[PDB]
């Protein structure tokens, strides 16, 4: 509706329309899934690599902006699929840009020094880290119009920001299934040349394909354009 | 930036020479003007080659013709020169290329004839394709010196709005007014410098926004022409 | 030890709270930046930029959305006979969709300022004419007849001396609710015909008007919220 | 692969090549395993000699240096076999060099007021203690050509660092399993003399024999001398 | 007591935070220190002594390991053949395996920049000619023939006039990556027969040269990572 | 309240750890000292006997 009443006659604060205020707040970026048994944990553990571009609607909100720099502090929010806690030990470890991943739940990559880790019990208060800014490069960037050496175009693997790796503690396996929820916040946010805004659906991460048969317009329609 | 009313000027750089209407009306990218790269280390112990010999002067590419179907063009900086002149060699060679550029594209059309076109300039112009899963050719990517044409101008090959490209460096050409664009851009990257061939910095787009009309009787295709001219152009072969 | 006590609110994550948390990599110095012309710090730089607005929006657009960029006069058209209008509402739906301000009024709740709207007119060189602008301010009724308008405030438009002429849009104010319904007070532009399309023999008896529209440095927003354009 | 594109051209920090930034990070040094009973736990302690030549890994790191003088700070992350935590009080009683070490569940060394020992429960967060630069000499060397007084040879006793005895409180044994992974971290770290880094397979904790059968090369190797 | 709210990350052990623990002997006083020489601050003060490069890794050597030390040149050779060639890749495998530097380049994941190659000459005394030293930049054709290999960055070595000779390597780049990647910007070293081996009567007609490396003072390195060198 | 972080060590009894404690009786003065020849600082005192 369009209710002609109540009209603000101050002006705002600015404050709100800052880059840092608009990319702020921790979002939900990623959900594992680790169950006792059934699909995929006979295994025991989890390779997450960070991605921004998994939901749309920050995605959108990145690639208002051709080159942006920043920190990320990452909250681990976990429990029992139906939200019960027991006295589970869990390890996280951060595998850098340019390491080993690892391959089994007990790979040799879980040991290693190098690999930052943190411990936590499912009954502790979520685990809260910091990872800085570990491009190569200057600044992240959402677009390169190149190739990095086809089916390898736009891919910049510069933005390539780590991997996380989840796993329960113990020699043996663990009794309880875990749901963890992965949080992220963007913290010291820098942007560089602005671009048009996304209209057309997503197709895939990488890219910005787009159904050319189905192209939507940009804005609704209506029958005359003096009808209003 | 140029139209009617203007005093006619030769501008001359090298043994290039441009007759084009000076009109202080020029746009420049980001509020920015081409440097040459600040220090690096890398730089530091092999300094950039600033070949100011027949690299910095007016490269004129061959004329597009505008009818009242078409639906745009974009070329691909520096692809663009790449295959080139001592631009295209000196961009060959050389293992890192830094440069900015002063574009311009500019109209030859009767007052009987009507029409706009949007100049604009788009940092790292990624596209799309239609799909399944399929990066576009090696062909559309980057066009070379005869450039492409867009297939859906409204989202610009890469589902985004034309409507709201004037959020970019541009210049509009209003065949009733003005009949050609200007428009300075200066070196934007993650990095002072990249590959000239693996790496596209920007894209020339040129839209027509209000198709081309005349009556049946006049020039059915109207000619434009854009000259690129390299300024403060670097290239570090490392050696 | 000291002597501390555990007040309420503590172990909570608030995903607005703002901390400090350990560096995973202390001994990591992260790449130096260097110089990117065009860095933004403000989204209201972004909304001062003029785009286009899609006046033309029909049902019958919808298959060639390149028609929508451009609404057009003509010959044909009467002295006095309403070209277009629609209203001046960034946030809602419509013609502002198109424009980059509208989309960025998605992303939050409430905002005020004053907009200007920019017309360009791209027939042949040989055409003149005159068009009259005029803007009715909020919860007034829209023009009937040119010469109501012409009361109002308005704008003799004539595209045979400028071939640009900008309106400016003096407040508007919004303070969107749910029950979903805009506290939207806005004007309605409307384009009359003051004198009809005229031409001389070889030009063009169709032309078209380009709009582009943009907000105002008083122009601001507050309270964020993730926008529904995506899915 | 090889792939030439993305060219730092800026010089990284050299703090990161910094004697501490080399050695720092806490990495897994020893697990220790208390079953309730299996092979060696009808006992119900267990006496770990601090060792840093446990792991091939920071061994290496360290026979890069002839002299090393540090701190170290032991982080105890316990839990049960699986990953769970049970209100377990345990004890952790650290044994300098020179003292005598427990020789059963209830010997008087747990007693002795110069073993500093510390309490924790199992469900509390990891026990954090810092151990000082023991050696009677300037320095810890992890070469010695010489002999202490043959099959005592190399043999340098001013290095022992300590030992650690863990045990459940308790006059009964404990009903669980006990798995504790020892962290140890090295502070203020100082480095003499660079030597040669070791190529050869590692085939004892206390000396540089080598397979002298299979002598492997430094690099690997290729056809002709010219191609490439 | 005072009021505190514990925050998210409490009781967690991060293995890279860098606390302060409890002095488990406080009453200890640590033996002090004394000087002992050649104390090492940072591992580029190492990475900036020459070792020696195994150019000669031939397969054929393996057994006999002390080969590939060096290589050699003899009278058998022609004027502009190829003697020898590799490429300034300090973390990969190869050549660079051998020398300290490229052994400590696998304890990290990014490093730029100079380096330089020493070539000493081991033969008689007597003996005498020139041999063609050539740097072909990253992303660049390995030289075909002598003579074009003199077109590109080269050196001409009399090794009659000096027994040795060093060349440097401008810069190199790597940025290490998984898919095993290395983003290695790096060139080729070439080494060409100017003239021919000469010699008098009464000595040895195959003399031997040896290849010594190290980074210059503009190298640096980031971002640690244990090596894959043992097992 | 004051934004803190238990970090590890915490709620461990070491017994060489130098703390203070809660005073069991607060109000309490303890008897004053006098004078008493001989007292000992050091041990090494005894040794040079």
């Amino acid at each position: 509706n369009l209710i002609e009443t109540r009209c603000v006659l101050n002006h705002h604060s600015t404050q709100e329309t800052a880059i840092g205020n608009f990319f702020s707040r921790a979002g939900l970026v990623s959900i594992i899934t680790m169950p006792t048994t059934g699909t995929q944990n006979t295994d025991g553990y989890v390779n997450w690599d960070i991605d921004l571009m998994g939901y749309a609607q920050l995605r959108r909100k990145c690639e208002l902006f051709t080159y942006m720099r920043f920190d990320a502090e990452f909250t681990f929010v976990v429990a029992k699929p139906n939200g019960e806690l027991v006295p589970q030990l869990l390890q996280y470890m951060y595998v850098p840009p340019g390491a080993p991943k690892p391959t089994s739940r007990d790979s040799f990559a879980w040991q290693t020094a190098t690999n930052p880790s943190v411990f936590v019990k499912m009954t502790d208060p979520p685990a809260q880290v910091s990872v800085p800014f570990m491009s190569p490069a200057s600044a992240y960037q959402w677009f390169y119009d190149g190739y990095p050496t086809d089916l390898d175009y736009g891919q910049c693997p510069n933005n390539m920001m780590g991997t996380f790796s989840i796993r329960t503690v113990g020699i043996e396996k663990s009794p309880h299934s875990i749901t963890l929820r992965v949080y992220m916040r963007i913290k010291h946010v820098r942007a560089w040349i602005p671009r048009p805004l996304r209209n057309q659906p997503y197709l895939f991460k990488t890219n910005p394909n787009y159904k050319g048969n189905d192209i939507k317009c940009t804005s609704t329609s209506r029958d005359k354009i003096t009808t209003l | 930036a140029c139209g009617y009313s203007d005093r006619v000027a030769q501008l001359t750089i090298g043994n290039s020479t441009i007759t084009t209407q000076e009109a202080a009306n020029i746009v420049i990218a980001y509020g920015e003007w081409p440097e040459y790269c600040p220090d690096t280390d890398a730089t530091a112990v092999d300094k950039p080659t600033r070949p100011d010999v027949s690299v910095n002067r007016f490269f004129t590419l061959d004329t597009k013709s505008w009818a009242k179907d078409s639906k745009g063009w974009y070329w691909k900086f520096p692809d663009v020169l790449t295959e080139v002149g001592v631009f295209g060699q000196n961009a060959q060679f050389h293992y890192l290329y830094r440069s900015g550029f002063c574009v311009h594209v500019q109209c030859n059309a009767s007052k009987f004839h009507q029409g706009a076109l949007l100049v604009a300039v788009l940092p790292e112009y990624v596209l799309g394709t239609i799909a399944e899963n399929s990066h576009p050719p090696y062909a559309t990517t980057q066009p070379g010196q005869v450039g492409a044409v867009l297939t859906h101008p409204y989202v610009l090959d890469a589902g985004i709005p034309l409507s709201q490209l004037t959020v970019c460096p541009h210049q509009w050409i209003n065949l009733r007014t003005n009949n050609c664009a200007t428009i300075i851009v200066p070196y934007m990257n993650t990095v002072p410098f990249d590959s000239a061939l693996n790496h596209c910095n920007f894209g020339l787009l040129v839209i027509p926004v209000v198709p081309l009309d005349f009556n049946t009787g006049a020039t059915s295709e109207i000619p434009i022409t854009v000259t690129i001219a390299p300024m403060c152009a670097e290239f570090a072969g490392l050696r | 030890g000291i002597p501390t006590e555990l007040k309420p609110g503590t172990n909570q994550f608030l995903t607005t709270d703002d901390g400090v948390s350990a560096p995973i990599l202390p001994g990591f110095h992260p790449t130096p930046p260097i110089h990117i012309p065009g860095e933004v710090h403000n989204l209201l730089e972004i909304c001062r930029v003029e785009t286009i607005l899609e006046v033309n929006n029909l049902k019958t657009n919808e298959t060639t959305p390149m028609q929508r960029l451009c609404f057009p006069v003509s010959v044909q058209s009467k002295t006095g006979e309403l070209c277009a209008a629609f209203r001046a509402d960034p946030g809602r739906d419509g013609p502002w969709q198109s424009t980059i301000l509208g989309q960025l009024c998605r992303y939050y709740t409430q905002w005020s300022g004053s907009l200007e709207v920019t017309f360009m007119f791209a027939g042949s060189f040989m055409a003149t004419g005159k068009m009259l602008i005029a803007y009715t301010p909020p919860g007034g009724n829209v023009p009937a007849d040119r010469i109501t308008a012409m009361l109002g405030t308005h704008v003799i438009w004539d595209f045979g001396l400028q071939s640009s002429v900008t309106l400016v849009v003096p407040w508007i104010s919004n303070t969107h609710y749910r029950a979903y319904f805009d506290y939207y007070t806005t004007g309605i532009i409307t384009i009359w015909y003051q004198t009809n399309y005229v031409v001389p023999i070889g030009a063009p008896t169709t032309a078209y008007i380009v709009a582009l529209a943009a907000a105002q440095d008083n122009f601001t927003m507050k309270l964020c919220k993730d926008t529904e354009d995506i899915e």
